């Protein structure tokens, strides 16, 4: 895409789309991606805190 | 460990200010090196 | 067999090894340096008084001295470097003396390695203090001061 | 002296190695004081002098072409009193050639002795040519020959000391537009090491 986002990076929708929709607005271009699952220790060692 | 890495580095310091043959030296880097390593992770390189 | 590159590759490839005990690695470095003899360590001697000797008159030319000509300042810097260089050379020569004498000390309080290095400030005091118009072996003398 | 941070050093993955494009081995080779890292190299100035250099360099090579040649000429003596000892009185066939083959043998040996000069020789040569920084070299005698024929053209050290040089001259943000024109245009492997 455009904003800081390396290609193979796990980050939560709610962020993503965010971002698509401010990257969207001061110049149009996508930064696309795909669902994906992972397990409960990725997603508990993988968190803000 | 802190006894080990105060040891180690007044002997280094010690020999510098001496004069020593390098491989002396870079001996007791190495194993001061080691006793810092040991101080923080005990066993993460070679034996504990 | 020994000739022809059958082993000499595989005695260079031995010894570029990363030998990650620190003991190992040490007995590594000290064996690259040949035992030495009377003469030798006698010769080493009038080497490291010789420099020593220039070391003290360039001290004393230093205040009160003369505007001093390059024959007799770069021969004089010379003879020091290669004192110097002696009693480096005579240190890496007895090293192993001095780890023969500390292997017995090991079991109780300190490490090997803090033996080893105890020993060689020992050695240093001994080389730096040793008389070789006396005559006698260094190691002898050298003894005393590692224990 | 400096000491490297054994957390940032040795992990699962190597953050030191990731960030110095150095091997872990690598990394505990110059730690640990195993081996010699070339911090620098002044490139301009190697450029500059490479000529005169390699002038230098042919000379020396010169000179052991004519210590060889001398060689060759005092075995061609030995082999002319070889003929005279052997060929002249009373000897057999393999008698008289037991001294040409001790010869063969003798030369055979002296002029494998001088080949591998030579490769030591171009070794050297060679290592300075494409010497670059954060490279390692193990096999200190060749360190102490580059040292002492090229003290300059290039500043090179062995532990902690030395990796803090080389962090510390590390250019960071071209590093990293490196790392992302890479990502952008190569693949696979590359592309995973890159990420």
């Amino acid at each position: 895409g455009s904003t800081e986002f390396l290609p193979g990076s796990l980050i939560d929708r709610a962020e993503f789309e965010a971002e698509n929709r401010r990257v969207v607005a001061e110049g149009g271009e996508p930064a696309a991606g795909r669902p994906v699952l992972m397990g409960i220790t990725k997603a508990s060692l993988a968190t803000d805190s | 460990l802190y006894r080990r890495v105060i040891n180690r580095n007044n002997r280094l310091k010690r020999l510098i200010d001496l004069g020593a043959p390098e491989i002396i030296v870079n001996n007791e880097k190495r194993m001061l090196q080691e006793s810092v390593d040991a101080l923080f992770d005990n066993g993460r390189r070679g034996r504990p | 067999e020994d000739e022809s590159e059958a082993l000499r590759q595989a005695r260079k490839d031995a010894e570029l090894t990363a030998s990650a005990d620190s003991v190992r690695a040490y007995l590594k470095q000290i064996g690259k340096v040949a035992l030495l003899n009377a003469e030798e360590e006698v010769e080493l001697a009038k080497r490291i008084e010789a420099g020593l000797y220039a070391t003290q008159l360039m001290t004393e030319l230093s205040e009160r001295g003369e505007k001093l000509p390059a024959a007799q300042r770069r021969d004089m810097m010379w003879i020091c470097r290669d004192g110097d260089r002696a009693k480096n050379h005579l240190l890496e020569a007895n090293l192993r003396l001095v780890v023969s004498l500390a292997k017995r000390y090991t079991g109780r309080g300190m490490a090997f390695l803090d033996l080893i290095q105890e020993g060689n400030l020992g050695l240093i005091r001994a080389v730096e203090k040793f008389d070789y118009t006396k005559g006698y072996k260094f190691s002898t003398y050298a003894t005393w001061w590692i224990r | 002296a400096p000491v490297t941070h054994i957390w940032y050093f040795k992990g699962v993955p190597s953050r030191l190695g990731y960030l110095l494009d150095l091997a872990p081995k690598d990394l505990e080779k110059i730690i640990y004081f195993a081996a010699y890292v070339i911090t620098s190299v002044d490139e301009e100035m190697r450029h500059n002098e490479l000529s005169t250099l390699e002038a230098e360099m042919a000379v020396e090579r010169k000179a052991v072409e004519d210590q060889r040649d001398g060689e060759l000429e005092a075995r061609a003596q030995k082999l002319e009193a070889d003929l005279a000892e052997l060929e002249a009185e009373g000897a057999k066939a393999d008698a008289r050639r037991k001294v040409r083959d001790g010869g063969e043998r003798e030369m055979r040996q002296i002029r494998d002795r001088a080949q591998r000069e030579l490769d030591r020789l171009e070794d050297i040569w060679s290592t300075f040519t494409k010497l670059a920084p954060k490279q390692l070299i193990v096999d200190e005698n060749l360190y102490r020959e580059l040292v002492d024929r090229y003290g300059e053209y290039f500043t090179g050290a062995m532990g902690a000391e030395s990796i803090q040089k080389l962090i510390e001259n590390f250019d960071i943000d071209a590093e990293a537009e490196s790392l992302r024109d890479v990502i952008r245009n190569g693949k696979g492997q590359k592309k995973l090491r890159a990420l």
